[PDB]
């Protein structure tokens, strides 16, 4: 990644064994749950496109999701190429070239070209654009990998309200309320909630129904 | 496309 | 987070894999016990609003508590907006803007705006205000997540006094004495404690009843 | 409100 | 904690995940055995009163011991207030105030006031005074938490002398000899030990009785 | 007293 | 490896226990799956030929794959010797010699010669050439170690489409589509997919067949 | 411990959680086997007498061995006092005092006095003298804690020679040859070894008897 | 070990808990397999003779192998003494003495003498010579500790060729081909291999026999 | 003696 | 060849 | 010999 040294300059350091280790472990244990996206966003902080590529290639499962990510990255690279064309000819000697849509992904661009783009004034944050594309991929997979719809989440008769709210909101996060939450509740709890009315925080509902 | 099925991340066609 | 480098300046460093790892592990193993709040307060030391957001999003369970935290943060951001209005117009070039209530939460403000607010003289501790709001949320959840009331804690006939005091005070911490502790005790132990009278430390009671 | 149900932390309406 | 940077100055750094992790793990696995006190003394080396407070709040069990510690800290803070009164009025601008007994505990004093007291010439070691009070608490709990008295430790007929000495001295450490050790021994081993007489090291006894 | 039963370490009355 | 110190110079540091540890653990747990290649590429970042040799020798299993790697490295070293001959005679005193094909592998070249080649302007990236040869070996082994052909991957009647796509693409990665993926699918799913037609992303197929 | 900072000066740093952790773990798992002494010698490298004291107090078992260590340290401190008397009177202001035998153990001397003795020219290595005394203790315990004598180690009829040599030499290390090793061997192996004669390395014996 | 600080000088740092930890763990889990030698060579990078001694003494098993190493080190130290005699008399004050064969092993030489030899221009790499002797020992033990001869490795009728090649080459590495590999194979696989003929890479054989 | 039975390391009589 | 069967990585013939 | 049986590494006769 690109870090700030003790002297006071931004230098490229080599990825630690733990960014890779924790990344493989979170994708292995948590699959593609929503909270897995922030991990990637936090583990890859300051990472180069090459580093992001290492993280993506380290995973050994869910290859269909990886192809989703591939297609998303190609669509975004085509949109970058369309929005920001770049000239060809000869790269000027001792000079920094423009980043293509394929360059941001790290397919053509090399690591020295990458750190040239990052250590610039003003810097071209190719890592941040690549992170944006990878994240768009990840949100897309996570949204379409949800096990059940929000309509399916309904509270059981013997189930506590807390568990129902937890299930409801984990499903709501997976697919990215107020009125819907009461509709799925059983006649118990709903008896008091309908009497509560509008303007009550989630905690008022869960306290009255505790 | 920048990426195609069957090759690792960061490799051209 | 915002740390002090060896040279002697405050710089932003990227969150470590362990702050995230330990945070997910403590919320997974200890749920929302009171001691979980200090962990967050200690793990997120010097953290930016973005870092606090990563920590909050890393958790994958107890989503109703997360919505409690959301509502608390919105109430506090509305109170910040009400107490400290900020002008609009155009942000002056090369200048630092005022922090909105939404800015402290990190919804509109970007990381560069954040570290501009922290590395200032005098600094605007947006991270500390956000930590205050998140902590208010956490205390609220922990208080309303307590399994039983302090009135329920009563000492058993065959149970040692130590266990009763431990249960009593863990419940007292969960919901944030002197006379009440003796009332819940069985006739044994109370026989000696009533004879002890006022002015005795907790240890005098537990020593006489040992 | 700064935060609404259904989106991650740090995202506007 | 307050550490020495590579440049050569004492700066506050943020507590590591391991001080907290190891602290919770030692209190969880070893409860309040005597060796747990040095761990706290070694883990909290250079720690601020706020850091000491985080360590104390991280524990989730043995709340009665925590209240013992609370009462001990209040007694010591009252004694500090009595021994070292401090004036009121207005705190002089850009100046460092005197530390109250409550300040050393970190209840009123903030972290900036704390590091002002530590980075001073001569420095006011509020962390060391707080550590003294916390340690007095810990010794008090450990002494009064001992399972059995030293009189109870007696050597069995088939038990080796080594095990008896180990039990005897772990109990002696828990509650903070020469003649007593021989009295609790069985007629075997004592047969030779009484013949040995005064002036023999522990190893002479354990070698002759091996 | 500096500390009372029922509140975390480092908080006044 | 060759890293950048805080002062701002490239110096050789000694390999960490974790590069070795994580390397042995990934080769032990994941055998020669494709994602194992990026690990090597990420763990050995900045590593010298000697360091690469340590990593290769640390593995204790799959010795036939190691001999594949040996033969690949000899072929590449012979091609380097053929492409870039080097003179003999006497090495000039206080001077840096040309890297042979055997030198890049670290068989004749010593570590001081290596760091002389890396800390040069322009530098001779012997580590990168050696990494290229080792990686060519690794891709060769991984491609020829695949358990089954892509023709074998077929979707079962009761198997979800997601699992079939995952198997198909893990096999495709192991041996380094569009039309083939539909052919192996059962009559179910294919019923809708044939109706979809060309121009549909992978996600359109997996959504319609969900 | 006393380490060398990056700038180039010897400064006291605070003991890491791992020196304590690894120390408790090695004493817990390996008890007092001979190899446990080097661990202490390697883990406590550069450590102050206070740090050595923390390490010693961290152990929670084998208290009789701890009292052996105590007595050894008192004998060595008395010998230091006898060999190197020190004057009393008043400690000169802003001056460094002479180290007593009790000072080296850290009973009277404080940490500032300790680092004054270590950061001196010429330095008084109180840590090294204390390490010498602690190590003398450790060797004494390990020698007298050996389960069986070297005379007891004898090779079984069906036991391989390798196992017999391993047992023989682990016992020899525990209590701190050539002719004795052959005497304890069975008639098999001895048949060939007696024919070998003097002047054969251990490996010649184990190869002929393999 | 002897490392390079951030300022740009070679200084002695104290061995980490992990070099010891990983060393004991690899010798415990992998015994004396060939890959254990590189671990020692990689873990002890930059280590002093004293550090090498700590690593060797940390192991608690395989003491006969340790005595093999002892004898090897004595033979090499005698050869060093014979090749490089050193004068006696008086060591010149403030001067660096010549390294004896016993000095390289660390038996007489102290750590200050060691780091004087390493931080020299030109430096006397006593650590590297000691590493050479220890490694010669290790290769000797590993070669003579092999369970079976290469002649014993033969392919079974139902065993895949891959497993046979793996066994063959792990045995070949343990004791430090082309024609021999085919001879041990069963009539199956050999049927095709004899038809292949000379000039085929290992992979050609394993592909045709797959 | 510098150390006596019954107290931690580093404490006087 | 730079490497032959039977010896560790980085050793000549 | 520099090392003899029965003593740790780094100790003279
Ligand atoms: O203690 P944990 O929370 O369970 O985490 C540890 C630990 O992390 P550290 O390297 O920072 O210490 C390990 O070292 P230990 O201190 O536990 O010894 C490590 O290696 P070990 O095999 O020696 O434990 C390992 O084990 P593993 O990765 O196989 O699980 C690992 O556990 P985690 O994977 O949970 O992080
Ligand atoms: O090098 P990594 O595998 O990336 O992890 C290291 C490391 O492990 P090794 O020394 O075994 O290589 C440290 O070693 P120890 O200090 O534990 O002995 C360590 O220590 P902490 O757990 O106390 O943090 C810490 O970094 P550092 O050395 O600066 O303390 C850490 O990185 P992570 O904990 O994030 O994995």
């Amino acid at each position: 990644p690109i870090v700030q040294n003790l002297q006071g300059q931004m230098v490229h350091q080599c990825i630690s064994p733990r960014t890779l280790n924790a990344w493989v472990k979170v994708v292995e244990e948590k699959a593609f749950s929503p909270e897995v996206i922030p991990m990637f966003s936090a583990l890859s902080c300051g990472a180069t496109p090459q580093d992001l590529n290492t993280m993506l290639n380290t995973v050994g499962g869910h290859q269909a999701a990886m192809q989703m990510l591939k297609e998303t990255i190609n669509e975004e690279a085509a949109e970058w190429d369309r929005l920001h064309p770049v000239h060809a000819g000869p790269i000027a000697p001792g000079q920094m070239r423009e980043p293509r849509g394929s360059d941001i992904a790290g397919t053509t661009s090399t690591l020295q070209e990458q750190i040239g783009w990052m250590t610039h004034n003003p810097p071209i944050p190719v890592g941040e654009i690549y992170k944006r594309w990878i994240i768009l991929g990840l949100n897309k997979i996570v949204r379409m990998y949800s096990p059940t719809s929000i309509l399916d989440i309904r509270q059981g008769p013997k189930e506590p309200f807390r568990d129902y709210v937890d299930r409801f909101y984990k499903t709501l996060r997976a697919e990215q309320t107020e009125t819907l939450l009461v509709q799925n509740a059983n006649p118990d709890c709903k008896t008091i909630l309908k009497a509560l009315g509008p303007g009550a925080t989630l905690e008022e509902m869960m306290t009255a129904c505790q | 496309p920048v990426l195609f099925p069957g090759q690792p991340f960061g490799q051209p066609p």
